[PDB]
RNA sequence: CCCGGCGAGGGGAGUGAAAAAGAACCUGAAACCGUGUACGUACAAGCAGUGGGAGCACGCUUAGGCGUGUGACUGCGUACC
RNA sequence: GUAACGGGGCUAAACCAUGCACCGAAGCUGCGGCAGCGACGCUUAUGCGUUGUUGGGUAGGGGAGCGUUCUGUAAGCCUGCGAAGGUGUGCUGUGAGGCAUGCUGGAGGUAUCAGAAGUGCGAAUGCUGACAUAAGUAACGAUAAAGCGGGUGAAAAGCCC
């Protein structure tokens, strides 16, 4: 549409509250390693439930 | 002890060991501050006296300060009209300190 | 020296109006001209 | 000891990078650091640079240990536009600015 | 001679703006609205010297009454029995005997509630 | 402002300034609208005003006691370093020199010196003479300022 | 100077238990608002609500006296369907039976927010069943 | 010398009187966006101001009921041209 | 949507006959400050003492003051022994304003008083700049679509193969 006025910078800030982005709540590693994860998908060197994945 | 005294037209509440503020006096700090016009020394109970500015009663004082306060502001204003005015006052005042007061 | 130390003569000093500047100053808008018609307005039309 | 590191230039408009700066103040380094590493978005790697570099210089130099490192500030200010016409109705040839955004980190043990 | 105009008037500005701290969003920032919320300011500021004193003089007869009550005579017969009791300036701003230490203020009520014909 | 009398137009009457010429005074910039004039504010001045108010500061020129009247006072030469020395020794400085006669000796003097100033005494400037320290003079200057004011 | 005044920590309340099955609404009513917005005490305050927290002991059987009974129907336009809307007399009292002295006392309290401030210390219940029994309330007569 | 792709940007080390002169460098507002502290926002409402004010930090309160800043709460109250 | 006392409430807390009281405005008045000016006294170039009606005010007239740019005393004199300029706060005046002061600053500044003027923006649906806003809103340009394997590369659904 438009709008009436130019609006204060409280309101601007109220209107992203809730598209913040939002916390991970700690990360994952592996149950039988030492190695790092990225959290239930394959890592680098193919470790989840062993195999190979991501030969990059 | 508390004790009511006048300062004019207006009546004022005040204690032993206060420094009470009232607009300003004559009298200096060198000099002695002292009131006849006492409408009651309030002791043990409500007294039931007729004649005012008791004669068994003092309240003594002393001026501690001569000064003027803060400065306000008075705005007088009347809209679409083109009328705007503004004046300030910052007010003498007098402040004494009460040693008398009997009970 | 003895310069400025001068003054006008008794009463001479009118300094007079300036006009057009703030508005708790008595004088602002119309300039003392008062509201619409040809004398208000800028320098036009009719002689004397 | 404290330490900035810049970015200037950097291909953001500034008000996705202020949704993240107002999340990790006060954060600490770590937690914000993890936090980056689980979001996925090209943006949070795009910090990730410039807050590895503010860990980075502290690991040397000036700072001495970055465990007990914490993000005192985090802020964003208008880099330079880049102006493009953006077609649109009627033949109507209006602006559509390209933004960049000078993005400053700035970490202490303090 | 060329003058600069306005080198005073950021000093008039500043001024404004420092009367308009503690005022919300725009009015502590912004000449325009800065000015008018000082202009409305200064009018209320005025009137309620004088209207504080109306107000409040409404609560002093009110804890009066309550006083007065208790000693079973209302307020308007109490100042009316004070009136033809002989002299006492008296004033409503006295009776903190009404809300505080309340095992005082008898005697007064008491003379005036006897005055009474 | 020259070069051009275009108008930015585009009509009056749509959400914008009335936009007449691009060379009005509001336009920003380029010449503004009250921008000075040639000022020569020189007047007739009043022969008998001007004489009686002289006499005034003439007459506070002894009352001050300022009135020095150096006896044909001159130098061989229009150099600053002789009449300098001159002044030193008769101890004045900072001084309002006049020449009765308008002689080049003196009158080419005194440029090295900080304070000092040479004037002659045939139509006396008047804002001069309310300045300055004290007054040199000659005794041809005083007999011929006093029949000026005759 | 000014001379003190009263400050909202110093506020006492004490609970009364207040015996209505004598009395009738509109006595019992102004009365009510009276102490529940402090009033019957001394404030000197325009803006704390002193009073005291009211137990009313029943008032579920409460004659208005006359006829303004039947015609006290409540009218009220919460959102819906074609007509002014209502409630009876008679639910008032068979249905949350506290009702009548409640929107009877409401309409006496300031506004919207001081209002609910002044409220929020009143209870009814639904009538001669009271619960505070351990406070050892103090009885009052109208 | 540190970080990053050979990048951009900043820091350290070292220069100068000064970099709170770091290359767009003169001291530098206001709009501008953000940090840090205090104290506030979940019985909670309108020109956001005025009057009354718990509470709380700092000021040896010279404790003499105050100053400063904020302020639950609430009486009253309709911007300028 | 009660909504014809303003409402709650009152079938007497109503209303009517008589009569008394209270509350209730910068009104009536007191305290303390003050403007201008009549009378009277001191007795003036300048005022102060007593007494007094007085002081809501636009259009409009008139009087007074400020600062900005500039001159003149200022060819003097103060200056890195910390100038202008910025800025937060305290003080002070009836107001405009002025003054003090920590911060900031690395060269410049000054009255009294008279005199000249491109002489204070917030409005002209005013002109221009820096830069805020609605917004994480809308956009994906004939859907001549694409895949997946490898590679330059630091990184590829779109590139190169």
């Amino acid at each position: 549409a438009v709008q009436q006025n130019k609006p204060t910078r409280s309101k601007r800030g109220m209107r992203r509250s809730h598209d913040a982005l939002t916390a991970v709540t700690s990360l994952s590693v592996d149950k039988t390693s030492g190695e790092k994860h990225l959290r239930h998908h394959i890592t680098a060197d193919g470790y989840y439930r062993g195999r190979k994945v991501i030969a990059k | 002890m508390y004790a009511v005294f006048q300062s004019g037209g207006k009546q004022h509440r005040v204690s032993e060991g206060q420094t009470v503020r009232l607009e300003k006096l004559d009298i200096a700090t060198g000099e002695t501050v002292e009131f006849a016009e006492v409408l009651m020394i309030a002791n043990g109970e409500e007294v039931k006296i007729g004649v005012p500015f008791v004669d068994g009663g003092v309240i003594k004082a002393e001026v501690v300060a001569h000064g003027r306060g803060e400065k306000v502001k008075i705005v007088k204003f009347r809209r679409r009209k083109h009328y705007r005015k503004q004046q300030g006052h910052r007010q003498w005042f007098t402040d004494v300190k009460i040693t008398g007061i009997s009970a | 020296m003895r310069l400025n130390t001068l003054s006008p003569a008794e009463g001479s000093k009118k300094a007079g109006k300036r006009l057009g500047r703030g508005i708790g100053s008595g004088l602002g808008k119309t300039g003392g001209r008062g509201h619409k018609g040809q004398k208000s307005r800028s320098g036009g039309g009719v002689r004397r | 000891m404290e330490t900035i590191a810049k970015h200037r230039h950097a291909r953001s408009s500034a008000q996705k990078v202020r949704l993240v700066a107002d999340l990790i103040r006060g954060k600490k380094v770590s937690q914000a650091l993890d936090i980056l590493t689980y979001t996925n978005k090209k943006a949070a790697v795009l910090v990730k640079k410039v807050l590895e570099s503010a860990i980075a210089n502290a690991e040397h130099n000036d700072g001495a240990d970055i465990d007990d490192l914490k993000v005192t500030k985090i802020f964003v200010d208008e880099g330079p536009s880049m102006k493009r016409i953006m077609p649109r109705a009627k033949g109507r040839a209006d602006r559509i600015l390209k933004r960049t955004s000078h993005i400053t980190v700035v970490v202490s043990d303090r | 001679a060329r003058v600069k105009r306005g080198v005073i008037a950021r000093a008039r500005h500043k001024k404004i703006l420092k009367q308009a701290k503690g005022y919300y969003g725009a009015r502590s920032r912004v000449y325009r609205v800065a000015f008018q919320a000082v202009i409305k300011a200064g009018q209320y500021a005025y009137r309620d010297r004088r209207q504080r004193k109306r107000q409040f003089r409404q609560l002093w007869i009110a804890r009066i009454n309550a006083a007065a009550r208790q000693n079973g005579i209302s307020y308007s017969k109490f100042i009316n029995g004070l009136k033809k009791a002989s002299v006492e300036i008296d004033r409503k701003i006295l009776a903190d005997i009404a809300v505080f230490d309340k095992v005082a203020f008898t005697a007064l009520v008491e003379k005036a509630k006897a005055a009474l014909a | 402002v020259t070069g051009s009398g275009k108008k930015p137009w585009r009509q009056k009457g749509t959400g914008r300034a009335r936009s007449g010429s691009i060379k009005s005074p509001i336009w920003r910039s380029g010449g503004v609208t009250f921008a000075a004039r040639p000022q020569d504010h020189s007047q007739k001045v009043n022969k008998k005003m001007y004489r009686g108010a002289l006499k005034s500061i003439l007459s506070e020129l002894v009352r001050q006691d300022r009135l020095i009247v150096v006896e044909k006072f001159s130098v061989e030469a229009p150099k600053t370093k002789l009449l300098a020395q001159k002044l030193k020794d008769m101890a004045l400085e900072d001084v309002l020199i006049i020449t009765g006669e308008l002689d080049e000796n003196l009158f080419l003097a005194a440029r090295n010196l900080h304070k000092v100033d040479v004037r002659d005494a045939t139509g006396i400037d008047p804002v001069s003479l309310i300045a300055f320290d004290k007054v040199v003079m000659t005794a041809d200057a005083v007999k011929q300022v006093e029949e000026m004011l005759a | 100077m000014k001379t003190f005044t009263a400050k909202p920590e110093t506020v006492k309340r004490d609970w009364y238990v207040v015996d209505a099955t004598g009395k009738t609404l509109g006595r019992l009513a102004t009365e009510l608002a009276r102490r529940l917005r402090g009033k019957h005490k001394a404030e000197y305050t325009p803006h704390v609500d002193t009073g005291d927290y009211i137990i009313v002991l029943n008032a579920d059987k409460v004659a208005v006296t006359g006829n303004k009974r039947t015609d006290k129907v409540y009218y009220h336009h919460t959102g819906h369907i074609g007509g002014i809307k209502q409630a009876t007399f008679e639910e008032m009292i068979a249905r949350r039976p506290e009702r009548v002295i409640e929107i009877a006392v409401k309409g006496m309290l300031p506004k919207g927010p001081l209002g609910r401030a002044m409220f929020r210390k009143l209870k009814v219940y639904a009538g001669n069943e009271h619960n505070h029994a351990a406070q050892q309330p103090q009885v009052l007569d109208i």
